Parts: structure tokens; C-alpha cells; sequence
RNA sequence: GACCCCAGAAAAGGUGUUGGUUGAUAUAGACAGCAGGACGGUGGCCAUGGAAGUCGGAAUCCGCUAAGGAGUGUGUAACA
């Protein structure tokens, strides 16, 4: 299992955190980083969307690769500092992409909808960008 | 309102007979004879065909109380034909969080002693109704198997085990221990 | 024999997750009756007994003395089978012709403690005699002129001391 | 320190009104009348529920408030603090005495006010709830659940009339068109085909 | 120690029914009414409680 | 607003049947919402899969009998939990990767079992306080390296029995594939045909 | 239960039964039972010690769909 089974996540961003986080609790199913390990763990995730951060993380036996999966409102609350029709675009294209979709479309109905929390008559009459993403 | 008419229709296997007496019923089958009359209501009862063998219940002119008379004759009928047939097979797991409940079957499978209780002194002696047969099943560390003919008899006998062995004073909640009905089947599995 | 196993496992996993690693200080902590860490039978009544008691007497019934109960101990505990009618151990659950073997526990340890049990609560005066002769234990007097609980307790007070 | 409503249920004197003959009068438990949206406009509520008496009785002033603040709790929770608006139409003009024992006994026994009440008549309204259509089902229980305070018989009632006008909701909008009638708050103003031309002239322009 | 299948089964006729707020009666789980005359078969009824 | 969705129901189903001359029906088996999902962005590129009332369709099928005939062999077939996929491709290709796939899908408590499972003496891998699990299985395991253990192999689940909570916590547990089954196809409708 | 005065009763209830009013669903398959599914974004936002549909304040969307509430209740510290 490529010698190393660590792909439990991580609900933990922004601040460093270390020892008022949970990293402390969870720590012992690997044993390897503790508090060094999750330290340099979140100094290359401290920006790359300040907000919650939930993540996912592999080990190389010493270090950690913190790859962040690309939750709606993560992203739209790290881009938001509106249409911001090309802002939002351009953040659907290295996303997962699944969405059980069947157009490109959809995509962007999707997380135009998660930004609701108005642009929702954007959704109603959209008619610009549909198979402008591939 | 008054119904002109009401009916239901049973089916009569061909290993059973059904011999009618007025209102009281016979059912003959290969386990036994059953008897039971409905002189208490007021209904038709009527042999139909000799190929087929349908009994048919009529109540005419019937108010809202003694239309639910018709099914339920139907569903005796039923019950009788099941049982002279197949038999009614009512098992009891015995349940307890400490104290073992052993259970002793005395003549014939008609007496049953429950000992230990809720480890009481007290021994329970409860007596199955006749035509009831009880007995210690094989299968499971501490099951009971009641066996008959009438379903009547069978089921009151099970609940005459199971309101024996009652937990009183104290949180019923708590204190699980008894005798429950844990499945209601039949015998020879058809 | 259930009611063993899931005490010594609740044991098992206090001693190991609590406690040290195998590689620690100490070494192993985890008990194992195979190894004779582990006893049973009542104070009250002043009788007890392990594994390595019931290898004793099986040995006997049967430096180099002691190296041959301590691997009977390793057989006498855990899921291995004995065939009664055949006499001898086996691995697999089922016999060559099918029928359920009982575990070596409960067929050659827990079997004469509830032979024993089972004639004196049951008053059996024949069978209670013949299993002391067998079991070949020393009944003083004051003691064999007593019967019933109090003579379960005399007759396994010396045959497990 | 207050009577059983029984001894003051039926409508038994003439009314006594607090006047200058009638002095010394504690103020009525109840002095909202109106609560919700009050300043809501007309087309806002389209639908009127009444709560209407079937008895000729007398109901307190306690009774009234309490059946008040019962209604509104419902009706806040039901369709928020400003989804409604709720009109209690009765007001405890009649004055109850009470013959205070401890001179002794029946002599000069004319009582002092001891409370007030509302005198309703059968078919009279007590209470009226406007709200928007997909409300029917709230209002109805609303006035349900204020009627366990009153002593009678009260039949809850959804009026034909256009939320707390005069007229029927099946013609109020095409008088609205045809300028019959023109909104002032939460009521409407009917405009008769008669008087100076220049308020005609107002309108139309 | 019950096992819970057999928990599951003294707790069908112990602990899986219904009480009229009323007069107390235990009902069975899929009650609306209760049974009794001394209530006037009231519907207002409540789960038994749980010693959870 | 039922009756457009009925409405539209049947609009979409008699388009289908004028686009697509050749299709499969395929009966549903405990397939989950996940599944159903799987097989459509599986399917999605080539092929289409619609699914509902059998009434719907048997309805919608008569309707379009007089338009379009020889659809009358699928009015004696379309019973029980089933639906159409249709598809432009050969009967082969269409068939093996829908047989190929298929998902391990769980095993839910409360469900009857086809399969017949049992667990191998392994290490479980898991921390040693999961084994309350197993003592209510009765399966007697041990601490070695730290960690659960299995002595033996304990036959868990019998062919056509069903399947206790307790089981189905422990098939979650150690993450084993239980039984597993999906769309299975019924017979097929190739330009009015059937076969198997 | 059973006849003016008159010699005892109310609010409130009833899935007892009887009649009436209004409304709704249904062969495009009602209702009830038994049997399957009850999904992704998303462990949606603000709240915090933890609240992942289910203590709460607001919002109340989209895609896949036969259908699945960013949730009716049970339950968990939160999960499950
Ligand atoms: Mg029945
Ligand atoms: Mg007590
Ligand atoms: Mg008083
Ligand atoms: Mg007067
Ligand atoms: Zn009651």
C-alpha cells in the first residue's frame, strides 16, 4: 500500500495551530511527525486558502505532502477578499471536475450555487460561458 | 346503514374436509379434528362446491359492528384448516441477566416448572391448556416449543408461560427476565 | 471457557494500549495461560488451580520433566480439539467423520471439575467414591463424614490445593 | 385578588360606562389592539380571519389580552413578526362592580368598580387576523388556540371581504383598476362617482 | 449479559410501547387512541421512556 | 405540478425510443444511489440509462404501439424493478463493461446475504480497542505487535441468511468486500428482437 | 335513558356509531402493508469546547436524476 497508509484528513487552516489543534489527538496513526512533522506540515499550508482547510495528506516517512481538495466554499471564500464570473471560472478547471456532470455547464451552476451563502438570477437566465471552460 | 349483503369466501385444501353442523364448524385434517361454533353471531355458513371445497360466510343485512363478524369467522376457518394441517409451533426464548431460568417439563409435556426465576425460591407450575404439548427444544440453549392443533389454545398457553414469569417491584426496563414468545410458526414447515 | 477468553482479551488490551511496547523495558506483559500467568478456581471454598497443575498430572498420568509440561500447557489451552473416543489431539474443529470435537480445555480440565461437581451436588455416593479413587486424593476424617457443599469444598480443597 | 369570570359572564345590568358619573375606574388589563405588521398596505394581507362570538356574553378585559398575546405567539411563530397583522375588535367599555364584604350585610350594598368588560353580541367579532393567502392554515389555528381563553362558544370564521376592508376580495382589485378605490395604509378609500370634478382630475393623471 | 438479539426481544414486551398521558396505560407502539373507557380513548399519548 | 412531471415523463421517454432503435432491459438490483451514479458517468459518454414506473412506461409503450409498431414484444416483459439503457454501440461492448463495473457494495444490516463470506487469520491491522467487536462475534483474537490478530478462521456469514448489525459493523470494520452485485441485464431489444 | 314548573351539571375530549359540509389523491396504478433506493458539490455560512441534516441565527441552491429536504424524528461529545 505503497509502504505508508496516512491518507486520514485534516480540518484544521489558517493559523500554524500545533498544539491547540487536533494534530496532538490524531498524531499517533502514523507516530512519525508529532509536533515537528505537523508544524512543517502546516507552514506550507498556511496560505493556499487561510480559511477551514480540509485537507489530505501523504508521508514520506519524515515529511508530509498537504494536498488541499478544492471545497466550494473554501475557494470562494479565499478568492472573496460581485460577479466575479471569470474568477469563479478559472477556480473550476484543476478542480476534481466529477460532479456527476454532463456539460461544463453544470459545474459552474454548482458552485454558483454554493456562493449563495444575489446570485441566483445569474443561474436563471445564464446564457454566456457554457462551453466556454473546455 | 344496513348492508343487503356481506360475504367472504375461504378455501378448503383437498387433505382437509370441513363438516358443517348449523354454525358450528368441524375441520378433519390429517393432524386431528377441530371443533368450534359461532352460535354467538348471527351469520350464513355454506358449503359450496364438492370440487373445490368452499366454505362461504353471508351476513345479511348487516349494521357496521357485524360486518367485522364475517372476516372474522374466515380467519377461524383459517386458523382451523392451518392447524389440522400443519399445526401451530409457538417457540419462547428464556431470557435473564444472571440467574439461569431452567425450565422443567412434567407429564407429557402438560406441566412446566419454572425453578429459578430471577433467583427466587418460589417454583411457578403453569399447566398448558389440553391439546397443548410443551417441550425443550434441541436447537437453542433455552428455547421452549408449544405445539397443538388450535392456535387458541397454543398462543394462550405460551402466554400463560410468559405472565408467569414476571418481574414485579422493581424497573421492568431493567429487569428483562422472563419468557417471551420469540416466533410464531407452524409444524411440518409447508 | 467463553467467559476466559473474553477476560484474559479485556485484560489483554488494558496491558497494551495503556502500557509499554513489547520491545520496552519490561518485555512482554501479556498474559497467555499457555505460559501459566494465569490461574482460577474460588477462594472462598480454598481451591485453585492453572495449567500447569492439570500438565502435572497428565505428564505423570503419561530439566526434561520440565520442558514436557511446559509444551502439554501449550495444548491444553487455546482452539485445538480433543477426540475423546480417539484420545488424541487434533487442529481442526470437525473430526474425519465429522462429529464436533470438544477443546482440549474444557474435555480434560473443565471435564473433571464437573464430574466432580455434578456427583456431589447430586449426592452420587458411587460416583463420588470412584472419582476419588481415581483422582487419587487423601480424604482425613472429620472431613469424609461430611456431604454436599461442604464436602465439594474438603474434596477440591486438597485435590487443588 | 380577582372573581371566578362566572360571576361576571352574562350581560345582566345596563352598560356602565366609565363617565363622569362612574369614577374611579382601574385601567383595562388590555391596551394593545393592534399588533404585526400594522403598517402593512392593503394588498399586502389579502386574507381576513374572524374569530366570532355564538353567545351574548361579557368578556373581560384579562380575557381579551390573554387570548391576544395567545394569538400573536402562534402567528410569530408561524409566519414571522411581520407576516401578519391582528386586530382585536372589542374594547371593555362596561364596567363590573363588586359588593365588597368584609355597616354589614345588604344595606347600601351598590358596588365600587372592581373591572372592565366587553360586551359581545351572537355574530358579533371578537379577534381578525390578515395575512397573505398561504397562511389560511396558521390563522385558523391561531384563533383556535386563543379561544380556550374565552368563557362561550366561538366559531372561527375566513371572511370573503379583502384582508380588514369592507369589500369582497373577488371584486377589490378590479376597483382598485378602475379607481373605486385608492390605498392609505392598511386600509382603502372608495372614491363615489360624485363631488367636484377636481378631485376627479387628481385622479386619472 | 443478555445478548442483544434476545435484549431486542424481552424489549418488544417491556419497553416498546405507548402511554396514555391520561390514565398510564401501556398500549402497543402503533397506538393513536388508548383502549380505555376511564379516559375517554384520548389520543394524547407518549413514547415509554427509555432508561437510555 | 405532478402532472407536467408526468407529462414530461412521457415526452422524454417516446423521444428516447425515436433516437435510440437498439437498447438493453436491465433489471435493478439493492443498487444505491452511488451506484446509480457510477454506472451513469460510466455510461455517460456513449450511452443513456432512464429509469421509472414500469406503469409509466407500459403506459407511454402503447401510446407510441400505432406510431411505431413491433414495441409490443417489450409489453409482456417489463415487470418488477427495471429500466432501459440505450445505446448507439455494439450488444458485446456494451454488455462486458457493464459486467465489468460492477462495485463492492456493503454490507447493510437487515439484509439477506447471497454471498458467502469468511474471514482469513490475519492481522487486522486495527488498534486494540476495536475488540469489543469481535467478542460479540465470539471470535477469539489476541494482541500481537500491538495490534488485533486473528487465531483462526471463523465462518462468518451462510449463503441466504441474514445479516446481523453486529456483522455488518465489523464487514465496515475491516473494510472486506462483502456480497457484492449491481444492473443485471434482463434481455435485450435489438430493432425488435429479443434474446438473452 | 326516560316529559313544563322540577327538583342536579360545564368547559374540554372520543379511530363508539350515525348523518352532513368542504377539500384532496387515484388504472398515467390511489390508500395500507411487504420490499429496494434515499445521492454529489457539501463535514454548505455564522456560530464553539464539539456540533458533519437533526442545540441554535440567517439563508432554502445547483447537478445527477425515477427520487432523495444543503433535512421529519431516534441517536452520538462529535461521528457513526
Ligand atoms: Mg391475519
Ligand atoms: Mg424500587
Ligand atoms: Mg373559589
Ligand atoms: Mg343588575
Ligand atoms: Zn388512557
Amino acid at each position: 500500500p505503497n509502504e505508508i497508509k496516512v491518507v486520514y484528513l485534516r480540518c484544521t487552516g489558517g493559523e500554524v495551530g500545533a498544539t491547540s489543534a487536533l494534530a496532538p489527538k490524531i498524531g499517533p496513526l502514523g507516530l512519525s511527525p508529532k509536533k515537528v512533522g505537523d508544524d512543517i506540515a502546516k507552514a506550507t499550508g498556511d496560505w493556499k486558502g487561510l480559511r477551514i482547510t480540509v485537507k489530505l495528506t501523504i508521508q514520506n516517512r519524515q515529511a508530509q505532502i498537504e494536498v488541499v481538495p478544492s471545497a466550494s466554499a473554501l475557494i470562494i471564500k479565499a478568492l472573496k477578499e460581485i460577479t466575479f464570473d471569470e474568477i469563479v471560472n478559472i477556480a473550476r478547471q484543476m478542480r476534481h471536475r466529477s460532479l456527476a456532470r454532463e456539460l461544463s455547464g453544470t459545474i459552474k451552476e454548482i458552485l454558483g450555487t454554493a456562493q449563495s451563502v444575489h446570485p441566483h438570477d445569474i443561474i436563471d437566465d445564464i446564457n454566456s460561458g457554457a462551453v466556454e471552460c473546455p | 346503514m344496513k348492508t343487503i349483503l356481506s360475504n367472504q369466501t375461504v378455501d378448503i385444501p383437498e387433505n382437509v374436509d370441513i363438516t358443517l353442523k348449523g354454525r358450528t364448524v368441524i375441520v378433519k385434517g390429517p393432524r386431528g379434528t377441530l371443533r368450534r361454533d359461532f352460535n354467538h353471531i348471527n351469520v350464513e355458513l355454506s358449503l359450496l362446491g364438492k370440487k373445490k371445497k368452499r366454505l362461504r360466510v353471508d351476513k345479511w343485512w348487516g349494521n357496521r359492528k357485524e360486518l367485522a363478524t364475517v372476516r372474522t369467522i374466515c380467519s377461524h376457518v383459517q386458523n382451523m384448516i392451518k392447524g389440522v394441517t400443519l399445526g401451530f409451533r409457538y417457540k419462547m426464548r428464556s431470557v435473564y441477566a444472571h440467574f439461569p431460568i431452567n425450565v422443567v417439563i412434567q407429564e407429557n409435556g402438560s406441566l412446566v416448572e419454572i425453578r429459578n426465576f430471577l433467583g427466587e425460591k418460589y417454583i411457578r407450575r403453569v399447566r398448558m391448556r389440553p391439546g397443548v404439548a410443551c417441550s425443550v427444544s434441541q436447537a437453542q440453549k433455552d428455547e421452549l416449543i408449544l405445539e397443538g392443533n388450535d392456535i387458541e389454545l397454543v398462543s394462550n398457553s405460551a402466554a400463560l408461560i410468559q405472565q408467569a414469569t414476571t418481574v414485579k417491584n422493581k424497573d421492568i426496563r431493567k429487569f428483562l427476565d422472563g419468557i417471551y414468545v420469540s416466533e410464531k410458526g407452524t409444524v411440518q414447515q409447508a | 471457557y467463553q467467559t476466559f477468553q473474553r477476560i484474559v482479551e479485556n485484560v489483554n488490551v488494558i496491558i497494551s494500549t495503556y502500557g509499554e511496547g513489547e520491545s520496552g523495558p519490561m518485555g512482554n506483559i501479556m498474559i497467555d495461560p499457555v505460559l501459566g500467568t494465569v490461574g482460577f478456581g474460588s477462594g472462598l471454598h480454598g481451591w485453585a488451580f492453572t495449567l500447569k497443575q492439570f500438565a502435572e498430572m497428565y505428564v505423570a498420568k503419561f530439566a526434561e520433566r520440565a520442558k514436557k509440561v511446559e509444551d502439554m500447557m501449550k495444548k491444553l489451552w487455546g482452539d485445538r480439539y480433543f477426540d475423546p473416543a480417539n484420545g488424541k489431539f487434533s487442529k481442526s474443529a470437525t473430526s474425519p467423520e465429522g462429529k464436533k470435537l470438544p477443546r482440549t480445555f474444557c474435555q480434560l480440565i473443565l471435564d473433571p471439575i464437573f464430574k466432580v461437581f455434578d456427583a456431589i451436588m447430586n449426592f452420587k455416593k458411587e460416583e463420588t467414591a470412584k472419582l476419588i479413587e481415581k483422582l487419587d486424593i487423601k480424604l482425613d476424617s472429620e472431613d469424609k463424614d461430611k456431604e454436599g457443599k461442604p464436602l465439594l469444598k474438603a474434596v477440591m480443597r486438597r485435590w487443588l490445593p | 385578588g380577582r372573581r371566578p369570570a362566572r360571576c361576571y359572564r352574562y350581560c345582566k345590568n345596563k352598560p356602565y360606562p366609565k363617565s363622569r358619573f362612574c369614577r374611579g375606574v382601574p385601567d383595562a388589563k388590555i391596551r394593545i389592539f393592534d399588533l404585526g405588521r400594522k403598517k402593512a398596505k392593503v394588498d399586502e394581507f389579502p386574507l381576513g380571519g374572524h374569530m366570532v362570538s355564538d353567545e351574548y356574553e361579557q368578556l373581560s378585559s384579562e380575557a381579551l389580552e390573554a387570548a391576544r398575546i395567545c394569538a400573536n405567539k402562534y402567528m410569530v411563530k408561524s409566519c414571522g413578526r411581520d407576516g401578519f397583522h391582528m386586530r382585536v375588535r372589542l374594547h371593555p367599555f362596561h364596567v363590573i362592580r363588586i359588593n365588597k364584604m368584609l355597616q354589614t350585610g345588604m344595606r347600601g350594598a351598590f358596588g365600587k368598580p372592581q373591572g372592565t368588560v366587553a360586551r359581545v353580541h351572537i355574530g358579533q367579532v371578537i379577534m381578525s387576523i390578515r395575512t397573505k393567502l398561504q397562511n389560511e392554515e396558521h390563522v385558523i389555528e391561531a384563533l383556535r388556540r386563543a379561544k380556550f381563553k374565552f368563557p362561550g362558544r366561538q366559531k372561527i370564521h375566513i371572511s370573503k371581504k379583502w384582508g380588514f376592508t369592507k369589500f369582497n376580495a373577488d371584486e377589490f382589485e378590479d376597483m382598485v383598476a378602475k379607481k373605486c378605490l385608492i390605498p392609505d395604509g392598511c386600509g382603502v378609500k372608495y372614491v363615489p362617482s360624485h363631488g367636484p370634478l377636481d378631485k376627479w382630475r387628481v385622479l386619472h393623471s | 449479559i443478555i445478548e442483544p438479539s434476545l435484549r431486542q426481544l424481552a424489549q418488544k414486551y417491556n419497553c416498546d410501547k405507548m402511554i396514555c398521558r391520561k390514565c398510564y396505560a401501556r398500549l402497543h407502539p402503533r397506538a393513536v387512541n388508548c383502549r380505555k373507557k376511564k379516559c375517554g380513548h384520548t389520543n394524547n399519548l407518549r413514547p415509554k421512556k427509555k432508561v437510555k | 405540478d405532478r402532472a407536467t412531471w408526468k407529462s414530461n415523463y412521457f415526452l422524454k421517454i417516446i423521444q428516447l425510443l425515436d433516437d435510440y432503435p437498439k437498447c438493453f432491459i436491465v433489471g435493478a438490483d439493492n443498487v444505491g444511489s452511488k451506484q446509480m451514479q457510477q454506472i451513469r458517468m460510466s455510461l455517460r459518454g456513449k450511452a443513456v440509462v432512464l429509469m421509472g414506473k414500469n406503469t409509466m412506461m407500459r403506459k407511454a409503450i402503447r401510446g407510441h404501439l400505432e406510431n411505431n409498431p413491433a414495441l409490443e414484444k417489450l409489453l409482456p416483459h417489463i415487470r418488477g424493478n427495471v429500466g432501459f439503457v440505450f445505446t448507439k454501440e455494439d450488444l458485446t461492448e456494451i454488455r462486458d463493461m457493464l459486467l465489468a463495473n460492477k462495485v463492492p457494495a456493503a454490507a447493510r444490516a437487515g439484509a439477506i446475504a447471497p454471498c458467502e463470506v469468511t474471514v482469513p487469520a490475519q492481522n487486522t491491522g486495527l488498534g486494540p480497542e476495536k475488540t469489543s467487536f469481535f467478542q460479540a462475534l465470539g471470535i477469539t483474537t489476541k494482541i500481537s505487535r500491538g495490534t488485533i490478530e486473528i487465531l483462526s478462521d471463523v465462518q462468518l456469514i451462510k449463503t441466504g441468511d441474514k445479516v446481523g448489525a453486529s456483522e455488518a459493523t465489523l464487514l465496515n470494520m475491516l473494510n472486506i468486500s462483502p456480497f457484492s452485485f449491481g444492473l443485471v441485464i434482463q434481455q435485450v431489444f435489438d430493432n425488435g428482437s429479443i434474446y438473452n
